[PDB]
């Protein structure tokens, strides 16, 4: 750590582009401003050394996180003073959560229409009022307050930011203990954190929460101060421990847990009366995380001869086809920092698809699986996020091996032998890939044919030719004959979406079972095909990104480069970079894919309402299993039928929704002109109105120029993937507000 | 079922046993000696012990 | 193949010449600039069309022009 | 003297811009606080 | 001309036609471009997205035009 | 002829020689090299390099010229020769050809498709109708 | 009526922009400033490769690739 | 009256859709003045107020008045803009001058546009608007 790096003062605030070489000689050109904010947070590109990228990366990361805590306060202020959370927590199923009072100035009032409870606003679909019901919050002012520690969060944030690059800023070796780092990480940043969320469960979220689920009508309930000054009322709630400030915990600090199963449970399954997962079994398992996690801080070797070495583990670990095997991926990992953010950004964006995949199926929060809203949105949010991620995570790979990658590291070893057989990894995908295309959208063509023909029975359907998806079934199968069987200890499954009977909670169905026929079989195999695609684009520009038969010195020439000319036959979008821009398209096809499966299966075989005699009438009514193999079914039955809802919200409250989804398909049509065109028309038209400036005196002296063809790739794919997106989201929350 | 996870001698035994049976291993198994078998040795086999022992006492007061 | 001219505005700064990444220009001797050297394309069998030799070019407008023809092996890059 | 490249700052074409943009559209909106629905000058 | 005269560029494919730019040097030597012009606006000349171009270029005696002496 | 010098340690590699190599054209690079080194080969991965003689066959000229540029050069080896073998075994020294490297100006050189006027000053394609004449004519 | 006024406008809009691609390619298909000598590399050609900032989509069939969207957008 | 047209007040139509008037701003009557103002409106068969762009000074409010307004405005931002351009081109600093703006240099153009169109006569008067057709770059043909 040392005193006062860089003086803290506005004389750099003052000059635009003081951070590289080439931004500090005036913009000669109009490029100057783009390359100013295509190289801002560029900070291997800033300065040379290790030292200094790690502190910016630090200082960075505070203010990242000032960022997302001012968001969280946002979030909780707006709960807090412009929401219906009280009237919501008193009727949860007739009360839609709702947040975001629109200002009434120019027609945009009629978007404040009523969620009920007399609240006039925006719905929201974000699961929030879940979020605050699920933690324990009954009142509005602990939100606010909340919303106080948020704000001043974010300032320490910020003050820790400035500190630790201007005042106090760290040494190397200090960002090189990945020791200590990673025991941190395991135990002090994950394991606390369950563990204080579990000391919010045991104390605050699973009292309130259950006084809440017999009808109490929140407000008398006591604060949750009250919960650990008075055990009198954690009396009633599960008699059976103690429930002192020292005989309470003596029984764990005996091995006397069985008086603990009261609270600490492991039911599974849904709540019979909100929808929500049993809050005793999230705290349980806060209670199993965390000490698993501050157990796996415990690996490390950091100054006391107890802990492993990364190094021996990664050295170690090395067989007789893999040469040297991991020899050499510790440097790796603890001199880039592209290597690390590859990987850290593919395995969020994992998490991310499994948060999606996750917060559906097992619905953990109180009325969030009756808000098909709130489930719908939550779902194909995080799938964006994690396919966005996941792209990044392949990005930051080919910049690790155009930038960072030296091969004294790396000789015979896993990176060294993966380079050596790119060829054959990449043509045995190519192969799957197409394989992979023929055997799912041939089969969709195929049906549509037949189906044209009127030759049903010719078709891969359920009453032609039938593709039953045996495996999943039988996973399926086992998962329900295991609440008592292999997971005997255990109440009820793991999700409803396995087995079991529906769950209905209001007049609406919870969660039911998602049986899996042909038209499963069939989607699951073009997203398998979209996911491999994806794959192919990114894994080719990450293995060919240094050199390759075409251009053998594609490391010289970086990873951000438009092309090496119109020679050996033309080598267009031959970088790295622009192998992640294909990515991004072909990651936009598999995530529209995926949300499109959830909304229609979802819509037609799970959603719906619950007669009082118990007959679920899905929304679409069961005709997945029909019109999803064909792509006319898709085209009519999912497309054309379920945006009814979004083009006929001009004048109510979802009016917003039908705006967006036109403005969307603006914004994705204004992509292609980026997409489709390059950047010497662009220039050559720009040369005519400069003449019709230079008449006229007027003429800048920043020069006009058009975009870089980098800059047109990045530009077309921007616009196309906000058009896009902006569609299916538009598109989806006027649909599932209306029919949900 | 609910086990009988309660307090017992043999609870406190198990774990004792498992305290000393860890501090073997440490005198097998560890490698670095010269930090700190000091006192980082130590509170290592103990906690080492103590996991094993919490598992020890579930497994024999849940069979 | 392709055709590699060089115009008389060339000021022997050899940069085409150093970024060629085929080999196929040289400079060899010339009274017409202040360097005393002249691009050449005495081997325009092997040229890419790349036209990293453009880029490098300071003269504007360029001393050195490549004009995309027939193609062969060789033109195509093919390493097959 | 930091102020005067504070004054260099709070003078950039984005600041700049962004703080006009912020004027006009002030300008606009507090002008249909007052008299609405202006399709035509009513003559 | 001379060193400092504003010459117009009468070079047809030159970036600054009909434009005006100072003379920094007259090779005194035959070659055929001895003026050595340079200019405020810069080039195209760069890779794509290079935020920089080239302000400086050789002409002949009868491409060029003094304007001021 | 008869190109002399070890194969650096390469493990190998699905990047290298085609049939091309065998029936229509392979090129081979050769340098000294004061000591053992790493490098990197233009076919992807880590190879060593020997000291003397290193002979390593490529499938193009540009590979070669790649492998000379961004490993030899920095590692300050600027003695390589480039050569051009066909499949009967006929081999021809192409980048170091006189002796001196291109970017050098070396009297013994002739001028090759130089033209003696500017850019500007070419004919126009419709005077330069139905014959063999193009703009770039001499 | 009003739709028809406004639909006229947008095919005058079409019109003009599709006219506006095919004539600055016409017009510059001999030479631009980016490039002055598009004469002596033909009608067709797929760019001047990345230098000079870039220049793809700059030979005259490229202009009526690119008019050719408009065309069928009008 | 012009092609066919009927005003506002006398069509059926429009008073339909003003018994349901959508309150706009945050007025509590709102909707109810708009159909009132609308009223002078030449309307239509749908009832809704369709414009007349014809000069036509009986209805010139709805397209020359707002026409006048958005020319002077629009002159006004065209002029201080050329202006400042031209002020910063005697500066050899122009480059950092247009990202960077010289504010009372910004002021002291922007107070002046209020007398944009007759200064601009001037210079197509006197021959400072428009540059000679030899001093400007062209491409080559
Ligand atoms: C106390 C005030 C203060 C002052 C006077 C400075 C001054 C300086 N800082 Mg510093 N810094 C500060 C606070 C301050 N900092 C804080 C609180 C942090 C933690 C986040 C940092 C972290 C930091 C780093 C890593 C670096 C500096 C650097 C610098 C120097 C370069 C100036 C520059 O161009 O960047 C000024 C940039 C801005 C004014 C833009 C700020 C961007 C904010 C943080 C985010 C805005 C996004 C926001 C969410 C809105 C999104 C827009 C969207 C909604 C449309 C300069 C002397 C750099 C340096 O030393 O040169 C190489 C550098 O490496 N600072
Ligand atoms: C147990 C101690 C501890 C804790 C709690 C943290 C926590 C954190 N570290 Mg850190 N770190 C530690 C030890 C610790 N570290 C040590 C010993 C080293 C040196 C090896 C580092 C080196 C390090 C680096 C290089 C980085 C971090 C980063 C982070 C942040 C990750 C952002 C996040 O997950 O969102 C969660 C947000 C919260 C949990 C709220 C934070 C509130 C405070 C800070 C938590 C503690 C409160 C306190 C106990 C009272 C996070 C807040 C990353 C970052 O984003 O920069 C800040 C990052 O780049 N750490
Ligand atoms: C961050 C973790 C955390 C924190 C700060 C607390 C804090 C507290 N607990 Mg708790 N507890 C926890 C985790 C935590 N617990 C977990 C993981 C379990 C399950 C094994 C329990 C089970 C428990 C019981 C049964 C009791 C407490 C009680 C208490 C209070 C008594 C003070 C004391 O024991 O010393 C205290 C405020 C006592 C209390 O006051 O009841 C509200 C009480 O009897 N705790
Ligand atoms: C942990 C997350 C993370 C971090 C720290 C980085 C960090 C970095 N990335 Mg990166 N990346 C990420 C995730 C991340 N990335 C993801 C998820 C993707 C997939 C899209 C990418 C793909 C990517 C590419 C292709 C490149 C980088 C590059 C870089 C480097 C410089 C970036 C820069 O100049 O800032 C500049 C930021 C901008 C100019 C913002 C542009 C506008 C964005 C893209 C659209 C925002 C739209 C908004 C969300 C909604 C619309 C709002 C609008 C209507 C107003 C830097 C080291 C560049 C590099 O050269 O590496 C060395 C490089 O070319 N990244
Ligand atoms: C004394 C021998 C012994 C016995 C009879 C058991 C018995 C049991 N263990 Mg256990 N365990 C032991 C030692 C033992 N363990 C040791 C030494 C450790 C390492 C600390 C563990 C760590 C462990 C974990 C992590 C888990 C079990 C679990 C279980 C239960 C179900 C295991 C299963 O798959 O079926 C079961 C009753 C499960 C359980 O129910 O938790 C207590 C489970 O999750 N054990
Ligand atoms: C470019 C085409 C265009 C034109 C000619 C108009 C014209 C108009 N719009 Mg519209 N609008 C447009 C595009 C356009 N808009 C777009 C692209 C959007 C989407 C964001 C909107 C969304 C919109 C809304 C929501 C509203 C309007 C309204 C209006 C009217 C009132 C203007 C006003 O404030 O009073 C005059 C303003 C001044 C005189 C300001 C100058 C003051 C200085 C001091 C002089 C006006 C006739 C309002 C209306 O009432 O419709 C009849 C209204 O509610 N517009
Ligand atoms: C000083 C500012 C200024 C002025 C006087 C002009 C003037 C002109 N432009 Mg230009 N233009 C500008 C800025 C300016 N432009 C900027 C910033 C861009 C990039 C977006 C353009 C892009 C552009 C194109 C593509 C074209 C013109 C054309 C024209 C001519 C026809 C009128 C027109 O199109 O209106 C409309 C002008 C726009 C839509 C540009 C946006 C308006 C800008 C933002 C105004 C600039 C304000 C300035 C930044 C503030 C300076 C004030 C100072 C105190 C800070 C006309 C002489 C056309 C032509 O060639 O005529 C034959 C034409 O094809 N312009
Ligand atoms: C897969 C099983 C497996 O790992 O095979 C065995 C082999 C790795 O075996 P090794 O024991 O040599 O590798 C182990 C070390 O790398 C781990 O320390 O994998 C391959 O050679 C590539 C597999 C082809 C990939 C096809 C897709
Ligand atoms: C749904 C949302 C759409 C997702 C878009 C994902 C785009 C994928 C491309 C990666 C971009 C990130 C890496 C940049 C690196 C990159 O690849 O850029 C490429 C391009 C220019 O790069 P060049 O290849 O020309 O670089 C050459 C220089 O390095 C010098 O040789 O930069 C731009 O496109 C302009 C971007 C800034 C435009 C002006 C900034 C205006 C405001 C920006 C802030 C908006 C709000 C942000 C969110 C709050
Ligand atoms: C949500 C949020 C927020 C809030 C936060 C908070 C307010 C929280 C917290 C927190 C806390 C408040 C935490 C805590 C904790 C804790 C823990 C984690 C603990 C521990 C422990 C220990 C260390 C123990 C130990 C022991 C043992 C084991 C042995 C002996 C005995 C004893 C018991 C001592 C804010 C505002 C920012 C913003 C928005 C978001
Ligand atoms: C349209 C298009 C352009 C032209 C795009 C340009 C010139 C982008 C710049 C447009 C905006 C409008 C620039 C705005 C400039 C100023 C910031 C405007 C002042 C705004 C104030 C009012 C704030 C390219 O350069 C290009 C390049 C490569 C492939 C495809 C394309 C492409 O499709
Ligand atoms: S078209 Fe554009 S990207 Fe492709 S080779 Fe030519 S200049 Fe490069």
């Amino acid at each position: 750590v040392d005193n006062d790096p860089v003086p803290t003062s506005f004389e750099k605030w003052a000059k635009p582009g003081h951070f590289d070489r080439t931004l500090a000689r005036g913009p000669q050109t109009t490029t100057w401003i783009w390359n100013l904010h295509a190289l801002a947070h560029d900070f291997d590109t800033h300065t040379s050394d290790l030292e200094d990228i790690s502190r910016k990366i630090f200082s960075a990361h505070f203010g990242h996180l000032a960022v997302v805590f001012i968001w969280l306060s946002g979030m909780y202020f707006h709960g807090a003073k412009f929401s219906n959370y009280e009237a919501w927590l008193a009727d949860p199923t007739g009360i839609k959560p709702s947040a975001q009072v629109v200002w009434p100035i120019v027609g945009q009032g009629i978007l404040n229409g009523d969620v009920g409870g007399g609240f006039h606003g925006i719905q929201i679909t974000s699961g929030l009022f879940q979020l605050w019901r699920a933690s324990g919050i009954t009142n509005e002012f602990q939100l606010y307050c909340t919303a106080i520690g948020g704000l001043v969060m974010a300032g320490l944030m910020l003050f820790a930011g400035w500190f630790h690059y201007h005042k106090r800023a760290p040494k190397l070796e200090w960002f090189q203990n990945v020791e200590s780092m990673l025991n941190h990480h395991l135990a002090g940043l994950l394991g606390l954190g369950s563990l204080g969320w579990a000391g919010h469960q045991i104390h605050v979220s699973l009292p309130i929460n259950q006084l809440l689920d017999a009808g109490v009508a929140a407000k008398d309930i006591p604060l949750p101060h009250e919960f650990i000054l008075n055990p009198s009322l954690m009396a009633e709630l599960y008699p059976n421990i103690n429930w002192g400030v020292f005989s309470g915990v003596i029984p764990f600090f005996t091995f006397n847990w069985a008086a603990y199963s009261d609270f600490l449970t492991f039911k599974g399954g849904l709540n019979p009366v909100t929808g929500g997962l049993w809050l005793s079994d999230t705290a349980h398992h806060h209670v199993a995380i965390a000490v698993l996690f501050i157990i796996a801080g415990h690996m490390y070797r950091t100054n006391w001869g107890i802990g492993h070495s990364l190094k021996e583990i990664l050295e170690a670990h090395k067989g007789p086809f893999t040469g040297t095997g991991h020899k050499g991926l510790y440097e790796v990992l603890t001199t880039s920092w592209h290597a690390q953010l590859a990987i850290n950004l593919a395995m969020m964006g994992s998490l991310s698809i499994i948060v999606a995949q996750h917060m559906y199926a097992m619905p953990p929060y109180p009325y969030l699986a009756t808000d098909y809203p709130t489930q719908l949105s939550l779902f194909t949010h995080h799938m964006w996020i994690g396919g966005f991620l996941i792209v990044g995570g392949a990005a930051h790979g080919a910049i690790f091996f155009v930038r960072d990658y030296d091969p004294a590291v790396n000789q015979n070893n896993v990176l060294d032998r993966v380079l050596r057989h790119r060829d054959a990894i990449i043509s045995h995908l190519n192969w799957v890939c197409i394989f992979l295309g023929f055997h799912s959208f041939g089969l969709y063509v195929h049906n549509d044919t037949m189906r044209a023909f009127g030759r049903p029975q010719d078709m891969f359907s359920d009453t032609g030719i039938q593709l039953q998806p045996v495996f999943a079934q039988w996973v399926q199968h086992l998962h329900t004959l295991a609440p008592g069987g292999t997971a005997p200890n255990a109440a009820a499954t793991a999700s409803v979406a396995f087995g079991g009977d529906v769950v209905a909670v209001g007049g609406k169905v919870a969660m039911m079972p998602i049986a899996l026929g042909t038209a499963d079989f069939l989607v699951h195999h073009i997203h398998a095909f979209t996911i491999h695609v994806t794959v192919l684009i990114l894994l080719k520009g990450v293995l060919f990104a240094r050199s390759s038969r075409l251009i053998p010195d594609k490391a010289n020439l970086g990873f951000r480069f438009p092309c090496d000319g119109p020679g050996r036959g033309g080598t267009c979008q031959v970088s790295g970079w622009d192998h992640v821009f294909l990515g991004l398209f072909w990651m936009y096809n598999c995530i529209s894919v995926v949300i499109f499966h959830f909304s229609w299966k979802m819509q037609s075989d799970v959603w719906g309402t619950v007669a009082p005699d118990g007959t679920v009438s899905h929304i679409t009514g069961g005709n997945f299993a029909q019109s999803a193999i064909t792509i006319n079914g898709w085209l009519r039955d999912f497309l054309w039928a379920q945006a009814s809802q979004v083009i006929g919200s001009y004048g109510s409250a979802l009016s917003a929704y039908g705006l967006l989804f036109l403005g969307a398909h603006f914004v994705w049509a204004f992509s292609l002109m980026f997409l489709f065109s390059g950047r010497g028309y662009w220039q050559e038209l720009i040369e005519s109105i400069v003449w019709a400036h230079n008449k006229l005196k007027v003429a800048p002296a920043i020069q006009p120029r058009a975009l870089s063809i980098i800059q047109g790739r990045a530009v077309g794919v921007a616009h196309y993937l906000l058009g896009g997106i902006a569609t299916t989201w538009a598109f989806f929350l006027a649909r599932i507000i209306s029919v949900g | 079922t609910l086990p009988d996870t309660t307090w017992s001698p043999a609870v406190g035994l198990v774990v004792i046993l498992c305290n000393l049976f860890a501090i073997a291993i440490g005198r097998y198994a560890i490698q670095s000696r010269g930090k700190g078998f000091g006192l980082p040795e130590l509170l290592a086999t103990t906690s080492f012990g103590h996991l094993l022992a919490a598992g020890v006492v579930s497994g024999l007061q849940y069979s | 193949a392709h055709t590699v001219k060089i115009y008389d505005t060339c000021i022997g700064c050899t940069q085409c010449v150093r970024a060629c990444p085929t080999d196929v220009l040289e400079m060899v001797p010339w009274d017409g600039c202040k360097a005393g050297q002249i691009a050449s394309s005495p081997r325009t069998e092997d040229c890419v069309g790349c036209k990293r030799c453009e880029t490098a070019c300071p003269t504007d407008f360029l001393s050195i022009r490549v004009y995309l023809g027939a193609e062969t092996t060789r033109s195509m890059g093919l390493a097959y | 003297m930091q102020t005067k490249h504070l004054l260099t700052y709070l003078s950039t074409a984005p600041v700049l811009a962004a703080l006009w943009m912020t004027i006009t559209a002030g300008i606009l909106i507090e002008f249909n606080r007052f008299y609405p629905d202006l399709l035509f000058h009513p003559l | 001309v001379q060193r400092g005269s504003k010459v117009r560029i009468l070079r047809p494919e030159s970036y600054w036609y009909n434009e005006i730019g100072t003379v920094a040097s007259v090779d005194q030597s035959g070659i055929k471009y001895p003026v050595i012009v340079r200019f405020d606006k810069v080039n195209y000349t760069g890779f794509s997205g290079s935020a920089g171009g080239v302000n400086t270029n050789n002409f002949a005696l009868s491409e060029v035009e003094e304007v001021s002496a | 002829t008869t190109l002399t010098g070890q194969p650096p340690l390469y493990g190998g590699s699905t990047g290298g020689l085609l049939s091309k190599a065998d029936i229509e054209e392979k090129y081979a690079i050769t340098w000294t090299s004061p000591k053992e080194q790493v490098f990197e080969m233009p076919t992807a991965g880590a190879a060593v390099m020997r000291e003397g003689e290193n002979l390593v066959y490529l499938a193009r000229k540009e590979q070669c010229l790649a492998l000379a540029a961004q490993q030899l050069r920095p590692r300050k080896i600027n003695d390589y020769k480039i050569y051009r073998i066909f499949p009967d075994g006929e081999t021809v020294l192409l980048h170091p050809k006189d002796g001196v490297f291109p970017e050098k100006v070396n009297q013994g050189r002739e001028a090759v498709n130089t033209v003696p006027r500017s850019i500007g000053q070419n004919p126009n394609p419709a005077q330069l109708k139905f014959s063999g004449k193009k703009p770039y004519d001499p | 009526g009003p739709g028809d006024f406004l639909v006229h406008h947008a095919i005058a809009l079409g019109l003009h922009t599709t006219t506006l691609i095919l004539v600055k390619g016409a017009l510059d298909a001999r030479g631009s400033k980016l490039m002055p000598d598009k004469k002596d590399f033909g009608y067709a050609f797929p760019c001047d490769g990345p230098g000079r900032g870039g220049t793809c989509d700059i030979s005259a069939w490229d202009a009526f690739y690119l008019a050719m969207f408009w065309m069928l957008n009008t | 009256d012009v092609a066919g047209l009927v005003p506002c007040k006398d069509s059926p139509a429009f008073q339909k859709r003003a018994a349901a008037a959508v309150n706009t701003t945050a007025d509590p009557a709102s909707g109810q003045k708009r159909f009132e103002r609308y009223s002078q409106a030449l309307c239509g068969e749908d009832g809704l107020p369709h414009l007349v762009v014809d000069g036509r000074l009986s209805r010139a409010g709805d397209f020359l008045i707002p026409s006048a307004l958005f020319l002077f405005i629009t002159g006004w931002i065209g002029w201080v803009g050329r202006a400042y351009l031209i002020a910063v081109r005697n500066s050899g600093e122009a480059n950092e001058k247009e990202i960077i703006i010289d504010v009372p240099l910004a002021i002291k153009c922007m107070l002046t546009g209020f007398a944009w169109p007759l200064a601009a006569l001037k210079e197509l008067a006197s021959g400072e608007l428009t540059a000679k057709d030899n001093e400007i770059t062209v491409s080559p043909r």
